């Protein structure tokens, strides 16, 4: 079957403006494995983005972690854009600092 | 602790992506990576820094790669396929419990029967793949040895030689914040950052009394550590009465987390 | 307005590669309100994996909503309920489809050759019998030397004396082809068979 | 509430045997309790006939009655495809409802009957299945029965007529006899009645070779 | 009318009412009954004028012999059907001689009022399209010389008997003209019904027509029937406008009359 | 299969009061053959009534003639009463002198 992805956006450490940190986009519970993920900084696609190995859970659904080193600011807005066969249009999830 | 291999093969991989790849895990930590493009099993994370062991793992994964790719020829269809396998082991009196399950297109359909020494299932695709695999020289023999002897022997070796890596502990950095939400309601979020074993309990308290656990999310960080966050709906103006308690192996006693 | 909930195909539920889908069809939908809301529930739990086709216009707008289901969920008799909602309908209409309750029975497949009287005709009929199965959802096909045959008509499942079902498949082959000793096999697929598949061969003795 | 009319054709066995009486049955459901009177008008090819016997208005558990009107028809009239129309009339119905039943149009086809013995695989079981095939017939109205040594058999189930590739119909009769009874050499015959076969009757015998 | 038929009307019932015959026959020479037979009496007897006609030595004994054998056949047919329910078997056997030597045989049968069997003179067997025809025809075929006697009866015995009665034809050349009456009845408010009635005539062929001021006004709704002596009765009625009855006449054409007869209302 | 009888009532000769005649009741087109027929004089069943042989027409339906010698009068009313399986109640047909 085809399963739609679940998208989570969070920082590696508690966010502090002006301090170095990592921004993560964890995409899980999807099928098939083909997926497109992009991390956004004020709507612009981030170039230096790494990702983990495509692995799967007990229910056989796939999961993947995308991450980038960043320094948050008061005005900067971040988001994760994911595209999959199950999605009519790319799903964008904004980073909620909380 | 379990040693499990997550194997995947796709009939039509996206350009530049491998047709077959594996990830090996020792509990919640990934120790191995393999793909058909590179063709070599490599350590992951801390295991990179921890004998002629990786060459043997490479030899065995190249053999499983051939079996997985041969399964698509047994099905014989224009449509795309995804074949997954979960092979490994986990014991009261130095006993081992094998795991040998397979899924086709995201649905479990086959398992390796250790009593008969054959691949079996309740589906026509399982019959087709099992027959093709049974006719591959010593495939059933090597599958039995892998689960019954090689896996527990490798698991015992990693528990002895990499004990320190498996006994890794890091307490979470905590934060509790509120947001407006519904007209007469607010949402409190308790977040746990960068913690080593994933086992963690977050609970909410109202005036010191149990207020349950809300809706939560969990995920990993790039270094193998974890992140978790639970949110609870509260009456607007009543947020200051709530607390969040975290229990984690990195902490000696449960930690009370206060709101701003 | 009327609602009709159809169960998935039997072949689709026996093969993982195939996609089994529960089809919800909505007829008699008024032109005054073209919007039709669909709510899918599996054992009471709401699911959002359904894919709804557009409202094709009769005054009846055929708004169809299909839902792809798990093979192991349908075979374990899970209840799939669809809730339709429109301003024309005073109360939301709800339909429920589930696998036929009862312990499955492994069907027996027997291939029968054509009668000595029929061997006069230019075309002989190869009979196949599928006896004692439950539920009635089954799939029967014919094939010869790898390449499947197209001239077969299969009778609907008929209730048997023991509470089970029986069925017949009639393949019309040319008399000359049967006399040449060709091996015709009947492939049958059911929930209670080993590996969901079995095929019995039939040729000259 | 809207009253409904259902016109049923006679039984296939009734139309093939002169001794039997073939009847075209007209069932009137959803008849209002305010008006229990139901007028019936029978027409054969437009000509009004009055040899119909109307059964009384029996009150159903629904607050409606089941007024049934039966008309016995000639065997040669039904077989020649005569049109039987039934006109129902009541104060509840704004317009008189009219239904028309006729024999399935098309040239009749003489069915071929082939008796098939049970497979060698099934000879393991305590009960064997004697198969019968009726192929190439038209219309679908047919009657198939089994009998052994004069006394008829009751453990048979006959499949409904299935549309065939050539435009005709096919059918199967499965008689479940005990393995020991078949091995004793008993002769089981399949009798089949259809419009296009000689004398409307034919029976093929089947026993151990 | 140059063709006269010799026809036997045979009937057998499986459960006759008490005191009524299980099998009976009536023989007809054109429109006159000449023979009667029933299983209770067991003897073929002449009817009407034929009682007084001197016939050949052994005529009635031979007819009795043949009808008793048909009685056995008809009763045997019910045994072939084998049912508790009641049956009625009818047969119409005979021949019709046209203007030439050409005899046309008739051999039809009906069960429970519906035609189903016939004797096929080409094959010399009873045949039909029904399972009852197969059952009865088979039982009859097994009766010694039954088919042979049936075929000879239709092809040779019937035309010879018919030709003999036609030659030996005073009774058949009976011509009695009808006694006529024309009367009117009130009926609907602005309408009347005129009835033209023909009494005690023979042969049955008769034409009644209505005329309005001497012009053809058609033939109305009529009825026909026999009298106890073998003669006939007929009556035709026509609807006319009330007050217009006096303009109508009735014309009768019958073989007993030399010229067509005009019948007046004569309400006087 | 089952046919309801047709009943005709007429005198053998034109009716004339005080003159001897025959009153006929011709019953035809019925099936089965079992039938009950009675002639009536002012509603009273007539005892001296004879009948023809039960015969049948081209359509296989049966026919029968009942008759009695009678002398019509101005006040006397005659009728035929027939009972058959097809009839819910015995059908009575009065003698119309004009027909
Ligand atoms: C209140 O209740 C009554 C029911 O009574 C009781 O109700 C409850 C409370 C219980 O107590 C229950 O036990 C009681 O019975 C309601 O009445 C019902 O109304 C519905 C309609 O809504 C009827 O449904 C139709 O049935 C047809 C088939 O009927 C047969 O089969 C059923 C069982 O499956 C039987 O119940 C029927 O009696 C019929 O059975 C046949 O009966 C014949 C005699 O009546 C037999 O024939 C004769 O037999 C004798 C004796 O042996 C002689 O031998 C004669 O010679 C012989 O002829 C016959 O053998 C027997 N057969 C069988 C197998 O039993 C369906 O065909 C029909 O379908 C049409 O309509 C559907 C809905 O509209 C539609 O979707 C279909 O597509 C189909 O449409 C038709 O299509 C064709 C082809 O295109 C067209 O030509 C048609 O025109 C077209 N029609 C229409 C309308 O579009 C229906 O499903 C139901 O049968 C009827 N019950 C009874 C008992 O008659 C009542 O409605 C309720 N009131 C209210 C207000 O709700
Ligand atoms: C406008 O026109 C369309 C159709 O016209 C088409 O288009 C035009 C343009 C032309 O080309 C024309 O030629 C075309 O036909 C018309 O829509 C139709 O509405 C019909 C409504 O009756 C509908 O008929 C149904 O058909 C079912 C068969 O499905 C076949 O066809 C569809 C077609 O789309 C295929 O996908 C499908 O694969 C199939 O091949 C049939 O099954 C339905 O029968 C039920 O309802 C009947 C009453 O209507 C009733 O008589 C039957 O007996 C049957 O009743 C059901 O019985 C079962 C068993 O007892 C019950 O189920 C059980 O329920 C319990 C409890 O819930 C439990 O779940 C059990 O498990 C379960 O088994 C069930 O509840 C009973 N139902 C009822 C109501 O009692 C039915 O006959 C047509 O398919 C529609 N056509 C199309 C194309 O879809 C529009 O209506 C027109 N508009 C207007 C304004 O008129």
């Amino acid at each position: 079957i085809q399963r739609t992805p679940k998208i989570q956006v969070y920082s590696r450490h508690p966010a502090e403006n002006g301090k170095s940190n990592f921004l993560n986009c964890y995409v899980s519970g999807f099928h098939p494995s083909d997926i497109e993920v992009d991390l956004l900084k004020n709507g612009e696609r981030i170039e230096k983005v790494e990702h983990s190995d495509l692995s799967f859970s007990k229910d056989w659904s796939f999961y993947l972690l995308y991450y980038t080193e960043f320094t948050p600011t008061e005005k900067d807005e971040y988001a994760c854009r994911v595209n999959h066969v199950t999605l009519s249009q790319p799903k964008i999830v904004k980073w909620d600092r909380d | 602790l379990s040693l499990l291999y997550h194997l995947t093969a796709v009939s039509s991989p996206a350009p530049g992506t491998p047709a077959f790849w594996v990830s090996g895990w020792l509990g919640p930590q990934q120790y191995l990576s393999y793909n058909s493009l590179r063709g070599e099993a490599e350590p992951c994370g801390a295991w990179v820094w921890e004998s002629w062991y990786w060459e043997k793992e490479t030899t065995d994964l190249r053999i499983k790669e051939k079996l997985f790719l041969e399964a698509f020829k047994a099905l014989g269809g224009k449509g795309p396929y995804t074949l997954q396998g979960l092979l490994g082991c986990e014991g009261p009196d130095n006993t081992s419990v094998p795991t040998a399950k397979f899924a086709l297109n995201g649905e479990e359909f086959m398992n390796f029967d250790l009593k008969q020494g054959t691949w079996g299932g309740d589906w026509p695709e399982a019959l087709a793949i099992s027959q093709r695999w049974q006719q591959q020289d010593k495939a059933a023999n090597k599958e039995l040895t892998f689960l019954l002897f090689s896996c527990p022997h490798r698991l015992r070796e990693h528990l002895e030689r990499g004990r320190g890596n498996l006994e890794w502990k890091e307490p979470p950095s905590m934060r509790l914040k509120a947001r407006p939400s519904s007209p007469g309601f607010s949402v409190l979020t308790c977040s746990a950052f960068s913690f080593y074993p994933p086992e963690l309990q977050l609970r909410f308290l109202r005036n010191g009394l149990a207020a349950g656990t809300g809706q939560g999310d969990f995920g990993p960080n790039s270094d193998g550590s974890f992140h978790a966050s639970s949110s609870l709906t509260v009456k607007s103006g009543d947020e200051h009465h709530y607390c969040c308690i975290v229990q984690h192996a990195g902490l000696a006693q449960p930690l009370r987390v206060e709101l701003e | 307005p009327s609602v009709f909930l159809f169960p998935p195909k039997p072949k689709d539920t026996l093969y993982i590669t195939r996609e089994p889908e529960v089809t919800c069809v909505v007829v008699d939908v008024s032109h005054e309100d073209p919007e039709v809301k669909f709510n899918w529930y599996v054992d009471g739990v709401e699911v959002h994996n359904a894919k709804t086709k557009p409202r094709e216009e009769n005054s009846t707008y055929r708004v169809v909503s299909v839902l792809t289901v798990l093979h192991q969920d349908w075979l374990n008799g899970k209840e799939y309920k669809c809730k339709v909602s429109n301003k024309a309908l005073p109360a939301p209409i709800e339909k429920t489809i589930s696998k036929a309750k009862g312990q499955p029975r492994e069907p027996q497949v027997y291939t029968l050759p054509p009668s000595r009287d029929e061997l006069t005709k230019n075309q002989v009929s190869l009979t196949c019998l599928v006896k004692g199965f439950y539920p009635s959802d089954i799939a029967v096909e014919w094939e010869s030397n790898g390449q499947p045959e197209n001239n077969y008509k299969t009778t609907p499942p008929v209730l048997d004396s023991d509470g089970s079902f029986f069925l017949y498949s009639k393949l019309t082959v040319d008399k000359s082809r049967w006399q040449q000793g060709n091996v015709f096999s009947c492939s049958v697929m059911h929930e209670a068979l080993k590996f969901h598949y079995t095929q019995k061969s039939l040729s000259l003795s």
